RNA sequence: CCUACUUCACAAAGCGCCUUCCCCCGUAAAUGAUAUCAUCUCAACUUAGAUACCCACACCCAAGAACAGGGUU
RNA sequence: ACCUCGAUGUUGGAUCAGGACAUCCCGAUGGUGCAGCCGCUAUUAAAGGUUCGUUUGUUCAACGAUUAAAGUCCUACGUGAU
RNA sequence: CCGAGCCUGGUGAUAGCUGGUUGUCCAAGAUAGAAUCUUAGUUCAACUUUAAAUUUGCCCACAGAACCAAAUCCCCUUGUAAAUUUAACUGUUAGUCCAAAGAGGAACAGCUCUUUGGACACUAGGAAAAAACCUUGUAGAGAGAGUAAAAAAUUUAACA
């Protein structure tokens, strides 16, 4: 639900679109077992696709570890210190290309609820409403039942 | 525009004292306007949880004007919890006892039936006469317009208004009145 | 206000056909037009099969009338050609 | 009310507002225009006879033929051998 | 017993007051109907639900082209309280295979076979 | 829908737009443009030669996981689904206006 | 179950909240809500309720000009239906035909 | 409430004593139009038509289940 | 035969009664085949009141003596964790 | 704790009766009956389900179906896509209310019993709350939009 889960406002990291766009994903960390059916589609991802992925965005540095793991993981680390560890356990090569491309596309913000679908920081341009907009002044600033 | 954060925020949510004359006015049609300005439903910053109601001062609440025989037909009924304490009192008798409570019961019926209703009733000031205290007279900002245009009587039509209206019929010469 | 829009030849719902929902929502900044919207593709498939039904039914109507007229001319010639011998 | 408001002998009354009258009226007007456009067929019943017998026959040949072409799918060697890669290793 | 209902033929014989009210022509009538289901077939008998399935009117507020022939019109006379019937008028001609995709049926009842998105 | 938009702000959309993160977009179908002292509202849209609204794609996230539970009492009817929709965030970079009236 | 049935109520309560805000800020300019919405529809200015509530809060000159456009079109409807028969149409009463 | 009487006794009780304050609305009649008389008038209209009370440690108590209260000069 | 058969405990009485008025008494009026006194009938009024005994398990009924009157009912035939 | 002790055994007696029957997700799916020491149940049918073979199924137009009202049967076209048959069985077969035609009762009942059609046991909106009335069905997200049903109206007696 939304009352048990925390929420946040829709933001970016360092005004991520204004001047230039910066890839928010620093490191990927694959740990892939050499012998093991859990990390089969990980291995076929390293043999085929992790090199072309590593060239399609050079701001990401990638660490394939190749240790005897029993469940393979990928660890995305973001520019703001966020670390999202997701498992590639028994997933095919295409599903790891969509998973790794999903981690590449997003940012190090939490995946908790976002309150508003938008974020202006200058919401009002003609001046915000206060109760004395749309009220005409009177002569000498007089209020009702005031004589002088 | 171009304020700071806290003065803009204070300006948007500050509450406005209204004045509202109730001479020759029906109490429910005053209660509609008083109810709207007490909930903050006249603000586009309205939300039920932002606490954005205002203050409404209604003066001349002895000079309520019901339409029809509602002075003699409309019954205000209370029940003190004691057995046999069911007290049905017409609007005339209750207007003679406390000359505030007809407009007060009307507004209290108009407001949303929740816990903000009595806080909104404490932002409403009902005075039976012309006299309003000076600490409330120094708070008022706007006088809201009266929702019923009071019809004038024959002492109040001017002679050009009378002569502008035509004589419609000739009486006989020998007629006595 | 949809009865007014029916009076003006517009769609009754402003999200229906027209300029708000059938132009592309976005383009590249270079000037390249976007790939088409999924609902615009599905919708133009709906309008195309609708038009195909209009043409198909119209052709069955015209071929039906002309086939009836040829049956009536053959009945008239089977009336006339047996009036002898 | 005697019991269960809306069914029974003594039911509570319900009355027809101006909403419900205008709704029923505009439904009757749409209905009367349906009565207009059903009053003028483009063909008689003689003229329509058999004008779509060919297309209906071919349509049921398509449904009949889709019914009589139901059978188990093809079984391949590459699927069964393709299972063996569950123990694919590196070296 | 609530049974199926028959409708006599004088109900479906238009008058010149009706020919002037609605823009129809008794000589040279229209070929194609636009039919639109605008009343749910629930709380209706099963034969009406069946006719609404036979006419392809399962979704509401979706137009469907039918023929103006007495058999189709017999099915439309069964469910005439559930639908809306308009003539399919065609200002420009019925579309050729060149103009096949660039059509749009307007809310007036006309099928415009050259459909730009541009103002006049 | 209809997004009220300045420059330098953000919009969270609820679909993937088959675009790379960082690609510039010209938003067509603008339909009101205002400043402090004038506006420009078109019928229903504005001219593409009049208003140019630009926006980049920042991030193509998923939503927070979203539970879809159905439950009918005394009928043993209890279904749980968990759904994350895709989302893209757009940084509106500039609203440029063109003197064509 | 409340969490899923409250999505419909989220959409509903946002829309009635917007109609309250458009109602309040249009009462500030003398109009009412149905005159404002019906006569903004009749100008082919097809702004929705969310945008008009946000203009009602953050940009009230634009909302005042939309109120003058809607009341101008309302008076062109009054003078239009008043002088029946053929008369020249209103200036803001013209419609833009698309094809 | 206990002065007597009675059950009784450093008090509580009644069988004993003391105090107890406003109307009801149904009609009955004036003047008088609609309907120039008249007519009590779902005509305008005229008659018959609540105060009081309450309010700033410890020990004993007429206060009290505890707490609270009153008194301690 | 709709709730209750995995419990909604029964008539009278005691005790406390709450309510209705379609008023038995007390209050105010209209008519009367109303002289007065007693009556009869109708309008309004529910603030207050509405007895004790013999027989009977009796609510009832009869009887005895009074009373201003000894009301009609409803409240799970009010109320048995009183 | 004796209308026939208590213990062990047969004994895991038997129960048409009561209660319970534990992961996820999708799909199809509700109301003719006949027998029965039977109406608290079972068997067959009907309906439902899965697989399979085939070709017609549904709606229907002229014509047609008896003598002593609504309508139905039949039914080429047409609109459609389902139907029959084969294989395998389970389960439902203790229904309610409304509209209408009747029977019984009081021309009573939220009454009983038939028939035709809805609805509910399935979702949502309205009728105040609301199984059965009206609107509406095919499922998700949206801080978009157009609509559907939808708000009770009434105030009275002179007369020569
Ligand atoms: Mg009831
Ligand atoms: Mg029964
Ligand atoms: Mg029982
Ligand atoms: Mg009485
Ligand atoms: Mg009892
Ligand atoms: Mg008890
Ligand atoms: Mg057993
Ligand atoms: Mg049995
Ligand atoms: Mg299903
Ligand atoms: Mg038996
Ligand atoms: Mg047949
Ligand atoms: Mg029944």
């Amino acid at each position: 639900t939304a009352r048990g889960t925390p929420s946040r406002f829709l933001a970016s990291v360092l005004h991520n679109g204004l001047g230039r766009y910066v890839q928010q994903l620093q490191r990927l960390s694959f740990s892939v077992s050499r012998d093991g059916a859990s990390s089969r589609g990980a291995r076929e991802f390293v043999e085929r696709e992790v090199i072309d992925f590593a060239r399609r965005n050079p701001g990401v540095v990638i660490y394939v570890n190749s240790r005897p793991c029993c469940v393979p993981r990928v660890v995305a680390e973001y520019l703001n210190g966020a670390v999202r560890e997701e498992s590639i356990h028994c997933k095919s090569v295409e599903e790891i290309s969509t998973l790794v491309q999903k981690l590449a596309d997003q940012s190090g913000l939490d995946v908790i609820r976002i309150r508003k679908p938008f974020h202006t920081d200058n919401p009002s341009i003609q001046g915000q409403w206060h109760p004395f907009t749309n009220k005409p002044t009177t002569f000498r600033g007089l209020r009702p039942r005031e004589v002088q | 525009s171009s304020f700071s954060r806290a003065p803009q925020q204070w300006a948007t949510f500050a509450r406005i004292w209204y004045l509202l004359d109730g001479k020759m006015q029906p109490p429910g049609k005053l209660a509609a306007m008083a109810s709207i300005r007490l909930q903050g439903l006249h603000k586009p910053v309205y939300h039920a949880l932002s606490d954005c109601g205002d203050h409404v001062v209604i003066m001349n609440t002895r000079h309520i004007a019901f339409s029809g025989n509602k002075w003699e037909q409309k019954v205000y009924s209370s029940h003190t919890g004691y057995p046999g304490g069911f007290r049905q009192v017409t609007a005339a008798q209750l207007h003679l006892r406390d000359p505030v409570a007809i407009v007060k019961l009307a507004i209290y019926g108009m407001l949303p039936k929740n816990l903000h209703r009595r806080t909104m009733m404490e932002r409403l000031h009902l005075f039976p006469d012309e006299y309003i205290p000076e600490d409330i007279l120094k708070n008022l900002v706007e006088e809201l317009p009266q929702p019923r245009k009071i019809p004038k009587r024959l002492d109040e039509y001017t002679q050009e208004e009378i002569d502008a209206f035509p004589r419609l019929w000739t009486p006989p010469e020998d007629y006595r009145l | 206000g949809g009865q007014w829009r029916l009076q003006q030849g517009l769609a009754a719902n402003p999200s229906g056909y027209g300029p708000l929902t059938e132009l592309p929502d976005w383009s590249y900044a270079d000037g390249r037009p976007a790939p088409p919207m999924k609902g615009q593709l599905r919708r133009k498939a709906e309008r195309e099969t609708f038009a195909r039904r209009v043409v198909l039914l119209s052709q069955e109507m015209d071929a039906g009338l002309q086939a009836w007229q040829l049956r009536q001319q053959k009945l008239q010639e089977e009336q006339r050609k047996q009036e002898n011998a | 009310i005697p019991g269960r408001q809306w069914i029974g002998k003594h039911r509570r009354p319900r009355f027809v507002s101006l909403r419900a009258k205008q709704n029923m009226i505009r439904r009757l007007e749409i209905e009367a225009e349906n009565h207009y456009w059903l009053s003028m067929p483009y063909m008689t019943r003689e003229q329509e006879r058999g004008h779509a017998a060919v297309r209906r026959r071919e349509a049921f040949e398509a449904i009949k033929a889709a019914a009589t072409s139901k059978f188990p799918p093809h079984r391949f060697i590459a699927d069964q051998l393709d299972h063996l890669n569950v123990t694919k290793k590196w070296s | 017993k609530f049974t199926r209902s028959r409708i006599p033929e004088k109900v479906f014989q238009a008058s010149p007051e009706d020919h002037e009210k609605y823009g129809g022509d008794p000589q040279n009538p229209h070929k194609l109907h636009i039919v639109t289901r605008i009343k749910s077939t629930r709380r209706r008998p099963y034969w009406e639900k069946d006719i609404i399935k036979m006419l392809g009117l399962e979704k509401a507020h979706t137009p469907q082209v039918h023929k103006n022939i007495p058999s189709v019109n017999a099915k439309l006379k069964v469910v005439k309280h559930l639908i809306r019937i308009k003539p399919l008028k065609l200002p420009q001609g019925l579309p050729a295979e060149e103009n096949m995709s660039n059509t749009c049926l307007k809310s007036t009842g006309e099928l415009v076979v050259q459909w730009h998105l541009k103002p006049v | 829908r209809q997004w009220k938009v300045t420059s330098e702000d953000l919009i969270l959309i609820g679909n993937e737009l088959d675009l790379a993160c960082g690609e510039r977009i010209r938003l067509e179908k603008v339909l009101l443009v205002g400043a402090d002292n004038f506006t420009l509202l078109g019928k229903p849209l504005l001219g593409k030669d009049l208003v140019r609204v630009e926006a980049t794609v920042i991030e193509k996230t998923e939503s927070w996981p979203r539970i879809i539970m159905r439950f009918r009492k005394r009928k043993n009817f209890k279904k749980k689904r968990i759904v994350t929709t895709p989302q893209t965030v757009l940084r509106i970079n500039s609203i440029e206006i063109a003197p064509c009236l | 179950v409340k969490c899923t049935k409250a999505r419909y109520l989220k959409k509903k309560n946002m829309r009635t909240l917007w109609i309250n805000r458009i109602t309040a800020a249009s009462q500030e300019h003398g109009l009412k809500y149905p005159a404002l919405i019906g006569n903004l529809v009749k100008c082919q200015v097809e702004l929705n309720r969310k945008v008009l509530a946000d203009l009602a809060i953050y940009e009230p000159k634009t909302f005042k000009s939309l109120a003058a456009l809607a009341s101008r079109r309302r008076h062109e409807g009054f003078a239009a239906a008043l002088g029946d028969g053929k008369e020249p149409e209103g200036i803001f009463s013209r419609v833009v035909q698309y094809h």
